C-alpha cells in the first residue's frame, strides 16, 4: 500500500525530459498513459496528471504544431463510438470536465471539526481547477456555463472573498442582473 | 375578439367573487363567537354567499391547478397567499411547489414563500441542485433552529442558512433562546453551531454566563448526577474547559467574582442538612447568612438585568420537604447593556428567591417559554388577557433558584383559615356585589381565569389542585407546579379529572347561571383568544420537537401526533368555535 520507488523512478523520468526539452517524447509518454485502464485507488494521481496535461496542452503548442498519436510528428480501449479529439479546446474542455466531476465526489465537505490542513488542500485544488476551467471557457466568449459552474461549485465558499466576487462577476456578464445585485451587496 | 376579452373577463370575475365570499365569511365569523339569534343581517346577501359557497366547494382536482396558474399569471405574490385562505384540498400546495420550483427568482418575502422551495424532498434526501437560498431575507430563529433537527436530513446550504439568520439578531434575543442552542449540539453533525457558540460567547458576556451555567447541569443525567450521558458528554466537557480561560483581564476577575459569590450563597443549603428542624436550623440558617457578605457587581442568575444592592440578614426561613430555605434581597433595577458596561468597572425593590436542590428544573422553563410567547401573541393581538411568567433559572445538577411572586398568597392556607367558598372570602374583603371594586375584582378574575383555562387545555396539564392555585391581591389567579403535562399523569391514568377545572364555587362567582352575561363575556373570551393563537403552530411544534432526546418521563413518544391533532388545521373558522364551544361545555358539570 506503499508506493515509495515506483512513483519518483516514473515521474522524474518526465521531469528530466522537460528539463532537458524532449517535448515530444514527453507528450507521447503522457498520451499512452491516459490510454490506460482506470484504477479507483490510483484516481489522485490521475488528477494530477490530467492537471499537468491541461497546464502544457494549453501553452506550448500551435494548431500547426499538433499530430495524430498513430504517426511521428495489452487491452487498450479502442471503437468507433469513442470521442475522437478534434482540437486543443475540445480535449482541454472534455479533461476540465471530468476533472471536476472527479473531484467534486472527492470534496472533504468543510468537515473542520478540530483540523485544516485537508480542507485547505481541497480548497487550494478546487480553486486552481475552476481558475484553469474559467480561463479556458471565457476566451470563446461563453459565459452561462461557467455561471453555472461556479453555481455549482458554491458550495464550498463560506468566508472567501475571490469566489464569491468571481461568481457575481460572471453573474452580472452573463445578463441576468437582480442575482448580481444580491451577491454585489453580499 | 370579443370571446377573448369576454372570458378574459369572466374567470377574474368568479375568483374575486369567491375571495370575497371567503372574506365576508371570515368576517362574520369574528364579529360574534356564538350563533347569538338576537344579531342579524342583511338575509339575502347571506343566502346567495351561502349558495356561492356550496357550488365552488364541489370543484374536483381539476379547473382549480389552472386557477392557481391564472393567480400565477396575475401575480407570484398572490399565488404564494393563496393557500394562506384555506382550502380543504392538497393539489394547491403541490402546484405552488412545482411553480416556486421552476422559477424561485420571482419571490423574495420569507416568512412564507420559504417552506415551499426549502423541503425539496421531506425525507428523500435527493436532488441536490438548483438551490440558492443564499439570498433570502433573515426569518424568525425558530425557522432557523428547524434544519438542525431530526425533521430534516443534514445539508451544508441549510445549516450555512441557519447560522447566517442566527447571526443576525442582539444578544437578548439569543438569550432568549439558549437551551434549544446547546441541544441542536445532538444532531450537529458537522461543527456550525460549536463555531457560533464561541464566536457568540467571544462576542458578548452574560451570553458565556449563561451558556456555562446552563452547560454545567446537562452534562450528567441523574438529579444527584452519577451517569454522564454516552453521547454529547465528552463533547460538553471538551467545550466548557476550552471556553473557561480564554477570557482574561476584566471579564475573568468579574466571572470569578460572580461564581465564587453564587457558590457562597448556594453553600448554605448543603451546611443546613445535618441539623434537625427546630429553631436551632433557624438560628444556624441565619447565622450562616450573616457570615457571607456582599459583593459589588453581583447580579441575581434569574433576573440578569438587576444589580443586587444588599441582604437582609433576618429573613432566613428555610421550609418543609432536602434542605431548601428563602432569601430575601435588596435590588435595583437599572437593564441590560449598561449592567453589562456597569459590571467592567466595579426604582429600588426588594425579591425574594428560592433555592431547590435535588430536583430538576427543565420541565418548567419550557412551560414559562410557551407561556411567555402566548402572553407576546395576545398582547398583539390587541385583546385583555393576564399571565405572570415567574422567572427560574437551574445552575447545577438538582440545584435551581426559582423568583418568588410578590405578595404571595396560597390558596390552601386561605382555606385552611376560612373553610368556606372563596365568594366569601371576597365579599368580606371587599364588600357587597353592589359596589365598583367588586366588579373590578372579577373582571380581572375572568381576565385570568379565561387565558388560564385555554393554556390548561392546550398543554394538557394535569394534577391542579387547591395547593397549587395562587390568587393575588387584585383577584388574578396564577398557576404553579408545572411538574406533570402531556401524558404524565399521577394516579396512574385514570381520567376523571376534567381539562378544566370548574367547582361551584367559582362558578356561582360569575352569577351561577350560563345565561349570565359574566359567563357569555368569558365564552366570548376564550373563543377569541383560542382563534386568535391558533395561526402559530410551527414555532410551537419545533420548539417542543426539538426536546424530545432529553430523556424526561413526560415524553412516551406520541405526544406531537396528538399535540398537532389538537390544533386543527385543516378547519373553517366557524368550525373551530363551534369546536371549542363544544369542549369547553362538556367540562361543566
Amino acid at each position: 500500500e506503499l508506493g515509495f520507488f515506483l512513483e519518483t523512478g516514473l515521474q522524474r523520468a518526465h521531469v528530466l525530459y522537460f528539463k532537458n526539452g524532449n517535448l515530444t517524447r514527453g507528450v507521447g509518454r503522457f498520451r499512452e498513459l491516459l490510454r490506460a485502464v482506470e484504477t479507483r485507488t490510483t484516481q489522485n494521481l490521475r488528477m494530477t496528471i490530467a492537471r499537468q496535461l491541461a497546464e502544457i496542452l494549453l501553452r506550448g503548442m500551435c494548431e500547426q504544431s499538433y499530430w495524430n498519436p498513430l504517426e511521428d510528428p495489452a487491452r487498450v480501449y479502442s471503437g468507433e463510438n469513442i470521442f475522437c479529439p478534434q482540437e486543443n479546446t475540445e480535449e482541454a474542455l472534455l479533461l476540465l470536465l471530468i476533472s471536476e466531476s472527479m473531484a467534486n465526489r472527492d470534496a472533504v465537505l468543510s468537515r473542520i471539526p478540530e483540523h485544516k490542513s485537508d480542507r485547505l488542500i481541497s480548497l487550494q485544488s478546487a480553486s486552481v481547477v475552476y481558475d484553469l476551467l474559467t480561463i479556458a471557457l471565457g476566451r470563446r466568449g461563453q459565459y452561462e456555463m461557467l455561471s453555472e459552474c461556479l453555481e455549482r461549485a458554491m458550495k464550498f465558499a463560506f468566508e472567501e472573498f475571490h469566489l464569491w466576487y468571481q461568481f457575481a462577476l460572471s453573474l452580472m456578464a452573463a445578463g441576468k442582473s437582480a442575482r448580481a445585485v444580491k451577491v454585489l451587496k453580499e | 375578439r370579443g370571446s377573448q376579452l369576454h372570458k378574459y373577463y369572466m374567470k377574474r370575475r368568479t375568483l374575486l367573487l369567491s375571495l370575497l365570499a371567503t372574506e365576508i365569511e371570515r368576517l362574520i365569523t369574528w364579529y360574534n363567537p356564538l350563533s347569538a339569534p338576537e344579531l342579524e343581517l342583511d338575509q339575502a346577501g347571506e343566502n346567495s354567499v351561502a349558495n356561492w359557497r356550496s357550488k365552488y366547494i364541489s370543484l374536483s382536482e381539476k379547473q382549480w391547478k389552472d386557477n392557481v396558474n391564472l393567480a400565477w399569471s396575475i401575480s407570484p405574490y398572490l399565488a404564494v397567499q393563496l393557500p394562506a385562505r384555506f382550502k380543504n384540498t392538497e393539489a394547491i400546495g403541490n402546484e405552488v411547489t412545482r411553480l416556486v420550483r421552476l422559477d424561485p427568482g420571482a419571490v423574495s418575502d420569507v416568512p412564507e414563500a420559504i417552506k415551499f422551495l426549502v423541503t425539496w424532498h421531506t425525507i428523500d434526501a435527493d436532488a441536490p441542485e438548483l438551490s440558492h437560498v443564499l439570498c433570502w431575507a433573515p426569518t424568525d430563529p425558530p425557522t432557523g433552529l428547524s434544519y438542525f433537527s431530526s425533521m430534516y436530513p443534514p445539508h451544508p446550504l441549510t445549516a450555512q442558512y441557519g447560522v447566517k439568520v442566527l447571526r443576525s439578531f442582539p444578544p437578548d434575543a439569543i438569550l432568549f433562546y439558549i437551551p434549544q442552542i446547546v441541544q441542536a449540539l445532538r444532531y450537529d453533525k458537522m461543527g456550525y453551531v460549536r463555531e457560533y457558540i464561541l464566536w457568540a460567547a467571544s462576542k458578548s458576556q452574560l451570553l458565556a454566563h449563561q451558556f456555562i451555567w446552563n452547560m454545567k447541569t446537562n452534562i450528567y443525567l441523574d438529579e444527584e448526577g452519577h451517569q454522564k450521558d454516552p453521547d454529547i458528554g465528552d463533547l460538553l466537557d471538551q467545550l466548557v474547559e476550552e471556553i473557561t480561560g480564554s477570557l482574561s483581564g476584566p471579564a475573568k476577575d468579574f466571572y470569578q467574582r460572580e461564581f465564587d459569590f453564587f457558590n457562597k450563597i448556594t453553600n448554605v443549603s448543603a451546611i443546613i442538612k445535618p441539623y434537625p428542624k427546630g429553631d436551632e436550623r433557624k438560628k444556624a440558617c441565619l447565622s450562616a447568612l450573616s457570615e457571607v457578605k456582599v459583593q459589588p457587581g453581583c447580579y441575581l442568575p434569574s433576573n440578569p438585568e438587576a444589580i443586587v444592592l444588599d441582604i437582609d440578614y433576618k429573613s432566613g426561613t428555610p421550609m418543609q420537604s432536602k434542605a431548601p430555605y428563602l432569601a430575601k434581597f435588596k435590588v435595583k433595577r437599572c437593564g441590560v447593556s449598561e449592567l453589562e458596561k456597569e459590571g467592567l468597572r466595579c426604582k429600588i425593590s426588594w425579591q425574594a428567591a428560592i433555592f431547590k436542590v435535588g430536583d430538576d428544573c427543565r420541565q418548567d422553563m419550557l412551560a414559562l417559554q410557551i407561556i411567555d410567547l402566548f402572553k407576546n401573541i395576545f398582547q398583539l393581538v390587541g385583546l385583555d388577557l393576564f399571565v405572570f411568567p415567574y422567572r427560574v433559572v437551574a445552575t447545577a445538577p438538582g440545584c435551581g433558584v426559582i423568583e418568588c411572586i410578590p405578595d404571595c398568597t396560597s390558596r390552601d392556607q386561605l382555606g385552611r383559615q376560612t373553610d368556606f367558598g372563596m365568594y366569601d372570602y371576597f365579599t368580606r374583603q371587599y364588600g357587597d356585589e353592589s359596589t365598583l371594586a367588586f366588579q373590578q375584582a372579577r373582571y380581572n378574575f375572568i381576565r385570568s381565569m379565561a387565558a388560564y383555562s385555554l393554556l390548561l387545555f392546550l398543554l394538557q396539564i394535569k394534577d391542579r389542585h387547591n395547593g397549587n392555585i395562587m390568587l393575588d391581591k387584585k383577584g388574578h389567579i396564577i398557576h404553579i407546579d408545572f411538574g406533570f403535562m402531556f401524558e404524565s399523569s399521577p394516579g396512574g391514568n385514570l381520567g376523571w379529572e376534567p381539562d378544566i377545572k370548574l367547582t361551584d364555587e367559582m362558578v356561582m362567582i360569575m352569577g351561577g347561571k350560563m345565561e349570565a352575561t359574566p359567563f357569555k363575556w368569558f365564552m366570548e373570551m376564550c373563543v377569541r383568544g383560542y382563534l386568535a393563537v391558533r395561526p402559530y403552530m410551527d414555532a410551537v411544534v419545533s420548539l417542543v420537537t426539538l426536546m424530545l432526546d432529553t430523556g424526561l418521563p413526560c415524553f412516551r413518544g406520541q405526544t406531537i401526533k396528538l399535540l398537532k391533532h389538537r390544533f386543527s388545521p385543516n378547519m373553517t373558522e366557524r368550525e373551530a368555535a363551534n369546536f371549542i364551544m363544544k369542549v369547553i361545555q362538556s367540562c361543566f358539570l
